[PDB]
């Protein structure tokens, strides 16, 4: 839940900008927070979705490792053929479920990548993996959810 | 170390039954493959703690 | 542990018939010290050990492994009972 | 002779010896109840040139999982002043063993507030979370138990 | 004792390295620092600037191409090029194409000191009646440097590009208990490394351990004072 | 303090006096009334539950004590205060599932 | 913190990395200095803590302190038991210690 | 650049070791593995066996002595004794004392090639009539091994004691900013090492770099495989 939850900050209280250049400039003056919801042109967005536009998850998680970013910040990233607005933590969770199950396509099919993972969605995930993949694949998934579950709980302190 | 290897070979593949009382449903008894461990305590996988 | 367990549940109409098949076949393996195996030497299950990789001594593991090859036949009244063990030794 | 090193002159273990499970604490012998040695037993002894004793070892050994070092001894013999003992009992011997038990995995820890826990992992001081000044913590408690 | 050091590879992009058995705490003592070096110190190359004809902005669009400029930069950030001599610090690669074309990376005009290990990498889809001429900076560096810190300015209509210099894509390691007779609590270190192919994971590892022991040799000449 | 006082596991001075002998087995003090009393210290005795009942001296030689002043700590007592455990530096956090 | 300055050490870069997030969630007040934010954590009972396995800090501040902990009694029947074969009772033939 | 080393030691117990400047992220990459082998794998000394003249076992009292043998062994676990002769691995030390005094560590019968580093350490208080005749086996080892492990039988009435060999008492390091450098974001590593005096902090740091570089060479000749 900690890595799949998303930050929402207060500073940019729905400030409006005509171009993303203006919003990135306002972020550099400290007037707008990184994930504060703002309006650029007519679309709703935030600074992080303009600042960070990754080509693939490996670049997004590399940036988080270099301290430029947290797993909970909202960011534009290209994942599986479409341009997603999500957090690196949500991408990391899909990577965990995908590499445990083996197929990241069917993984993306049964993951609810739009909400924080919690007791019920994880429970639902286990059931759908049992239906689609079988016992052993679901057992590998549970061990993977265990490993990264404890590891991230400790990391976040 | 010669007979610890011997014990490791009889254990290979075998399973033991782990039971916590009260046995309320059948999952109160489950079968695991034993891994030899330092200490005096049985080590129980955390995902089966609900059932037990 | 037991890979291919889902495929083993599919080979039988009842999960318990699988256990009888695995157990009975494992008993035949022990009686003949794995000479009557249907496995080729490269698909014999091994045990990672110093001084080399020996054969896995677990007869239940072999029986499940053999059953996944289709090289075994199982069913009721498939052959006379006395003639079975008398002709297997 | 090795299994008898820490036994004194009269068969009971010396004060200060370290006893591990199975070791003899008080030596004792009981008559076998005269029966023929089995023919296999007869041929066995004929091979190793051993003449059968008429007495069997029934000595007090230390039970499994228990041990320590002997700190006390006590002997009460029938026919000696001050003591009267059960009928049919010639004498009783008591041995006291002490052990230092340091904290180990499985031991149960608790605070005055009802927090319970079993030690699950003993960790090297190097792996322990520590303050900037290098001081490591002693125990890690999960907040989910609160 | 002396542990066995195994290696299980798959092409030039994957490597599994297990070191076992090892005294307690050392799997973590070796793992993290090597992991930190692999993700931040291994030198490589990356796209750092692109000139796009007929385009003047990073958020605009380009006719004759189905992709926008943002999708182009993303595909170029996945381009891996190999320099043939160590003396080369930078280069400029050129792309020119026309017609209804599936433009790959092997469609760059072949250079001498530069090889492309992404021959069939999608950059842009050209349709009937579209034009695309392109030239791109390629420098060498270390780690991950965004286009925000360095606004490179050698052309007129060039755009800075996030510089993914590091050839290492991903590093994962873990230690588990391996037993040696009586004791069942020893370190079994497994190291998992992904690279872009320009350098193999094995030859990314020996460089990391070489950079580490190089930094350890700095503890030799002290300026001894005492307060 | 009062718990160890009424449990009679520690040892206290019967009267005002001065300590004259201190070792692991006995504490001798000369009281006002002129009497010399040596107090035996119970050492590594076995309790009903097998726990070691052990008393340890907490006074020095020549120390002048008042009546009721502590002489020896009993089990689970530190300078006359109930000592049921240890004061350990704790960190409240998850840790890899352990 | 004063003893640490007297020894000639400022605020660690890992501590400032923790102080950044404690501000993102709103555990320290924005605008104050690193020493002041460390003090706002310390009187919340929380401190910056380093992982002895990596040297990296845990991402959030972590309340440490002294707690009184006891070791509880261990009855004889609670110790590790294990039988293969042993005595059996007279009338009922069931395993017997 | 070329990083500058400096070492500001204090006696034989405290030592600061600065390194400047380092690439962003090398403070922890060097300091933490250094901290891990320091606290764990620095060879040292400790008492490993004790004989007291009229004492049969650890749960004993000595006439005229305030402390019991358990306390004495507790105090002996704190005795730090350095060896001057590296050819010497083990030794034995004598201590006889009488009457009303407070037997401290320095009251041991002196001996060549060995030196008590904390002579003010308390051992036992002897009152009038109290006699303490003691000799202690002192070995060289590494890490921590309880009495319950090693079994020697040095004497029939000898008592094995817990061995805390490592001479290092505490390790810390501090990653700070440095303007001594080309760019702004470089690291400033500063190791902080506390020892018991048997091994100076600089000796321990040198031995730590050796053990790390020794273990680093384990990534050498792999047993290759591939799927």
């Amino acid at each position: 839940y900690y890595i799949t939850q998303v930050r929402k900050e207060k500073k940019g209280a729905g400030m409006a900008f005509a171009t993303p250049e203006e919003a990135l400039a306002a972020y550099e003056r400290g007037e707008v927070a990184l994930n504060a919801p703002i309006v650029v042109a007519g679309r709703e967005t935030s600074v992080g979705r303009l600042k960070f536009v990754f080509a693939n998850p490996d670049e997004a998680l590399l940036a988080v490792a270099h301290g430029l970013l947290d797993l909970q910040d909202v960011v534009t990233v290209r994942y599986l053929g479409r341009r997603l607005e999500t957090s690196p933590g949500r991408i990391l969770f899909a990577r965990i479920v995908g590499e445990a199950v083996g197929d990241e396509k069917v993984a993306q099919e049964l993951i609810q990548m739009d909400v924080p993972q919690e007791k019920n969605s994880l429970k639902d995930l286990v059931y759908q993996a049992f239906l689609r993949l079988g016992m052993e694949k679901t057992a590998r998934l549970l061990d993977a959810l265990k490993y990264y579950g404890f590891t991230l709980s400790t990391t976040s302190g | 170390d010669e007979v610890w290897d011997a014990l490791e070979e009889v254990i290979h593949g075998k399973v033991v039954l782990l039971n916590r009382a009260p046995t309320l449903h059948r999952l109160g008894i489950q079968a695991f493959q034993p891994v030899l461990v330092e200490g005096q305590s049985i080590q129980l996988h955390p995902l089966v703690c609900e059932a037990f | 542990a037991e890979p291919g367990i889902d495929k083993l549940f599919g080979m039988v109409d009842s999960k318990y018939r699988l256990t009888v098949v695995v157990a009975k076949r494992a008993q035949q393996l022990l009686r003949h010290r794995f000479k009557n195996t249907v496995l080729e030497p490269e698909e014999r299950p091994k045990m990672r050990t110093l001084e080399g990789l020996y054969d896995d001594p677990n007869a239940v593991t072999w029986a499940m492994k053999e059953l996944l090859t289709g090289r075994l036949f199982f069913g009721e009244n498939l052959v006379p009972e006395d003639r079975l063990q008398k002709e297997m030794e | 002779e090795a299994a008898l090193r820490d036994l004194d002159e009269e068969g009971i273990v010396r004060i200060g010896a370290e006893v591990k499970p199975g070791d003899i604490l008080v030596g004792r012998t009981s008559f076998k109840g005269e029966q023929e040695p089995s023919p296999e037993e007869r041929l066995l002894r004929s091979i190793f040139g051993e003449k059968a004793r008429d007495v069997k070892d029934t000595s007090l050994r230390v039970p499994p999982g228990e041990g320590g070092i002997v700190v006390g001894r006590l002997r009460l013999r029938r026919g000696d002043p001050g003591v009267e003992l059960k009928p049919g009992v010639r004498e009783v011997v008591r041995v006291f063993v002490a052990q230092k038990r340091k904290l180990q995995v499985g031991d149960k820890l608790a605070n005055r507030h009802g927090n319970k826990g079993v030690v699950a992992k003993i960790l090297p001081v190097e792996d322990m979370p520590h303050l900037p000044d290098g001081t490591p913590v002693d125990v890690i408690l999960n907040p989910l138990g609160v | 004792k002396a542990p066995v050091f195994t290696a299980r590879t798959q092409g030039r992009h994957y490597g599994e390295f297990v070191l076992e058995p090892l005294e307690r705490g050392f799997g973590v003592t070796l793992g993290n620092p090597l992991r930190r070096i692999l993700l931040s110190s291994i030198p490589g190359t990356a796209v750092t600037s692109v000139y796009i004809e007929d385009v003047l902005h990073e958020f605009s669009t380009i006719p004759g191409v189905k992709e926008d400029v943002v999708e182009i930069i993303l595909n170029l950030k996945e381009l891996v090029v190999r320099f043939l001599d160590p003396k080369m610090a930078s280069t400029t690669l050129i792309l020119r194409a026309e017609g209804p074309k599936e433009v790959r990376a092997g469609d760059f005009t072949p250079s001498a000191d530069v090889e492309i290990m992404n021959p069939d990498l999608h950059i842009a889809t050209l349709e009937e009646g579209g034009k695309l001429y392109m030239e791109v900076r390629v420098d060498r560096g270390v780690g991950y440097v965004p286009a925000e810190r360095h606004g490179i300015k050698d052309r007129i209509n060039a755009i800075p590009v996030d510089a993914i210099f590091s050839p290492v894509r991903r590093v994962a390691f873990q230690v588990e208990d391996t037993r040696l007779g009586q004791r069942t609590d020893l370190d079994k270190l497994t190291l998992r490394i992904w690279t872009d192919g320009s350098v193999t994971p094995l030859e990314a590892l020996n460089q990391a351990v070489a950079i580490l022991k190089e930094h350890l040799n700095y503890f030799a000449n002290p300026e001894a004072s005492l307060l | 303090e009062r718990v160890v006082r009424d449990s009679l596991a520690a040892l206290y001075a019967e009267e005002d006096g001065e300590v004259v002998k201190v070792d692991g087995t006995r504490i001798a003090v000369r009281y006002e009334d002129g009497r010399l009393v040596e107090h035996p210290l119970r050492r590594y005795a076995r309790s009903n539950q097998g726990t070691a009942f052990d008393q340890r001296p907490r006074v020095r030689v020549g120390q002048r004590v008042k009546k009721g002043d502590l002489l020896a700590d009993g089990p689970a007592s530190e300078e006359g205060f109930l000592a049921l455990g240890q004061n350990v530096l704790v960190a409240i956090m998850p840790f890899d599932g352990y | 913190f004063g003893k640490r300055q007297g020894e000639g050490f400022g605020v660690d870069k890992r501590e400032k990395e923790v102080l950044a997030r404690a501000e993102k969630l709103g555990l320290v007040s924005p605008g104050k200095s690193p020493e002041e934010q460390l003090k706002e954590l310390f009187d919340l009972g929380k401190v910056v803590l380093y992982d002895g396995r990596t040297g990296e800090p845990f991402e959030g501040p972590i309340v440490v302190g002294q707690m009184f902990i006891m070791k509880l009694y261990h009855m004889v029947e609670d110790k590790m038991h294990a039988r293969s074969t042993g005595p059996y009772s007279l009338i009922t033939q069931q395993p017997l210690g």
